[PDB]
RNA sequence: UACGGUGCUGAAGCAACAAAUGCCCUGCUUCCAGGAAAAGCCUCUAAGCAUCAGGUAACAUCAAAUCGUACCCCAAACCG
RNA sequence: GCUCGCCGGAAGACCAAGGGUUCCUGUCCAACGUUAAUCGGGGCAGGGUGAGUCGACCCCUAAGGCGAGGCCGAAAGGCGUAGUCGAUGGGAAACAGGUUAAUAUUCCUGUACUUGGUGUUACUGCGAAGGGGGGACGGAGAAGGCUAUGUUGGCCGGGCG
RNA sequence: UAAGGUGAUAUGAACCGUUAUAACCGGCGAUUUCCGAAUGGGGAAACCCAGUGUGUUUCGACACACUAUCAUUAACUGAAU
């Protein structure tokens, strides 16, 4: 899942960077919580997404 | 057809307590069927299935370490799907 | 009676806590030893 | 606006436990663990954003970790903070 | 590399099964392996209502060490040490004595 | 009432006398041993600003974060 | 539960200091309890601490501490100016009632208040790390005025032994 | 390098991988809360509070960056004189 977006636009990445929080990790977090969240794995990624979307953007930009 | 107002609850118990798992339907009249991660048991001396149909309620004792898995309850066209773990001392 | 130890943590802060441990050469070094001793709490502070 | 959406991560998780939950649900507001830095203000925007719902005032509180088990060591949990939140009127979740 | 690995066919060398053949089930880091049919032991399991198990005695593989075993030959049928060749760029295994790849 | 409790309902609700070491009193009287500090507050203007900005009032509205808040506390929870 | 007995300027009640979950509820009785223990401040699990107004933080300083430069000292360091810290003292503001098993002047009902920002509308010289005022203060004594508070009557409800 | 992996007590859950982006090992990077020389001021270490800059198709208050001291050098300023 890496330079499959060494090369998705500083802009872009913001995008799916929210959409792993806007989405995936909030709700998550809250369905869990609540008993809900069979498949735990979903929090492991996801989390490590985010790293990975952040590792791109601050090594495009910038560094 | 009816859905399920209140899915179950993952809960935990050390062998022995006493696990609890409640749903409510839309029409009375019905009787649906709890099972383990998947596997329709037969309510005996260690199941305690208590339901008055408008209602659903499991009283499950002493659970072993196999239950570790989820609660699927079964009716009409509900679907339910709650946590169990079974902890050891 | 009234026995020797009658605490208070302001006092205890001010004579033996960490600060006032460092704010001395000497205090200073009383660190330098217990860390190397290896000590898990250097100093009894929150 | 006020608070970048990325730290609207400050809900944490429901506290639907004890009647003094639901029975504090039922009149009025909800309760929750929610950050440990997060500033009333800070989480009553989590909860109208996400949520979306109206929310009249929000009260916090922290609460300290039980410390226990263990032989001749010992264990201690985590401090976290609680919610009580308050909904304004068209009261839902 | 690992000479017994996950799905190999293989016949023991030593104690109490001495000469049994049969399929590795998995192999666990702590250098042994579960082999099929191989070591019984007669694990006593309390019967679980909510798992739906029986209960009693049931009959289970234990692990042996992995140097317990060796890989069948089959093509001369006893067993045979493994050795490690490379073929195009593939570290692959051979047979020793006869020196097939597997 | 599951015999721990829990709900519901609900009368009169005045006067006279007495009365503190509390308050008036940071008062009053008197005495010698002659009884913190600084800020908040009020007022005064300097540089400075003069239609501005500020200042005063009425009404309206918005803000007041963070941390403590359980329990013991002349004691079986503190020093012994 | 009914008697009996004991404290009642406490052996009742609210805190500070100190402790740090001992609070509440289920559950268990091996070890802890100078005995038993179904009980516990004991084990295990879950719950419980809601504030613009109480308090800390905060502004202000006492003792005293630290102290750019500085003076002094074989080195380490010592003392001290400008300052900067330090409450045991000064500094704005919420009360009666209800409710939780467990918090409440924090939650709920009734009824309030404090200080800033912004706006509207009137009216106006505003303005300091500065001046002055105030804050601002001892001991004893003497009564007067008064409240808490009490007693009686009236009032209300109930009683006819 | 690889057929097995998701550190240990420590099972379990949910997963991931098998011919190369599973894991594991090495080189170089990235992130790197708070305290601590701690260096923006303070302080009862892990906390309180700022000045200035930035930052908001919900441009308030909060978040981030920088602001210790000494020495050397330069520049600009500059008393009694
Ligand atoms: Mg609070
Ligand atoms: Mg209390
Ligand atoms: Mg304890
Ligand atoms: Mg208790
Ligand atoms: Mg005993
Ligand atoms: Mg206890
Ligand atoms: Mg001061
Ligand atoms: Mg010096
Ligand atoms: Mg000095
Ligand atoms: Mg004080
Ligand atoms: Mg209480
Ligand atoms: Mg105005
Ligand atoms: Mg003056
Ligand atoms: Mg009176
Ligand atoms: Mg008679
Ligand atoms: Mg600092
Ligand atoms: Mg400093």
């Amino acid at each position: 899942m890496k330079a499959k977006e060494l090369r998705e636009k500083s802009v872009e990445e913001l995008n799916t960077e929210l959409l792993n929080l806007l989405r995936e990790q909030f709700n998550l977090r809250m369905q869990a919580a609540s008993g809900q969240l069979q498949q735990s794995h979903l929090l492991k990624q996801v989390r490590r997404d985010v790293a990975r979307v952040k590792t791109l953007l601050n090594e495009k930009a910038g560094a | 057809l009816i859905e399920v107002e209140k899915p179950l609850y993952g809960v935990e118990v050390f062998v022995g307590e006493t696990a609890h798992f409640e749903i409510e339907l839309s029409e009375p009249d019905v009787h649906g069927q709890w099972k383990l991660k998947g596997q329709p048991l037969t309510a005996s001396p260690d199941c305690e299935i208590i339901e008055d149909g408008k209602k659903h309620i499991l009283i499950l004792h002493n659970c072993q370490l196999g239950m570790t898995g989820e609660v699927s309850f079964q009716a009409a066209n509900a679907k339910s799907a709650a946590n169990l773990k079974v902890k050891e001392l | 009676m009234k026995r020797t130890f009658q605490p208070s943590v302001l006092k205890r802060n001010r004579s033996h806590g960490f600060r006032a441990r460092m704010a001395t050469k000497n205090g200073r070094q009383v660190l330098a030893r217990r860390r190397a001793k290896g000590r898990a709490r250097l100093t009894v502070s929150k | 606006m006020i608070r970048e959406e990325r730290l609207l991560k400050v809900l944490r998780a429901p506290h639907v436990s004890e009647k003094a939950s639901t029975a504090m649900e039922k009149s009025n507001t909800i309760v929750l663990k929610v950050a440990k830095d997060a500033t009333k203000a800070e989480i009553k925007a989590a909860v109208q954003k996400l949520f979306e719902v109206e929310v009249e005032v929000v009260n916090t509180l922290v609460v300290k970790g039980k410390v226990k088990r263990h032989g001749q060591r010992i264990g201690r949990r985590s401090d976290w903070k609680k919610a009580y939140v308050t909904l304004k009127e068209g009261q839902n979740l | 590399a690992a000479k017994i690995r996950r799905d190999d066919e293989v016949i023991v060398l030593t104690g109490k099964d001495k000469g049994k053949r049969g399929k590795v089930k998995n192999v666990l880091s702590s250098g042994k392996v579960i082999v099929e049919g191989i070591n019984l032991v007669k694990k006593h399991q309390k019967p679980v209502p909510a798992l739906n198990q029986p209960g009693g005695i049931v009959e289970k593989e234990a692990a042996i060490q992995v140097s317990n075993v060796a890989i069948f030959n089959a093509a001369t049928g006893k067993a045979d040490r493994v050795g490690f060749r490379f073929e195009d760029g593939k570290k692959v295994r051979f047979f020793k004595s006869n020196s097939e790849t597997i």
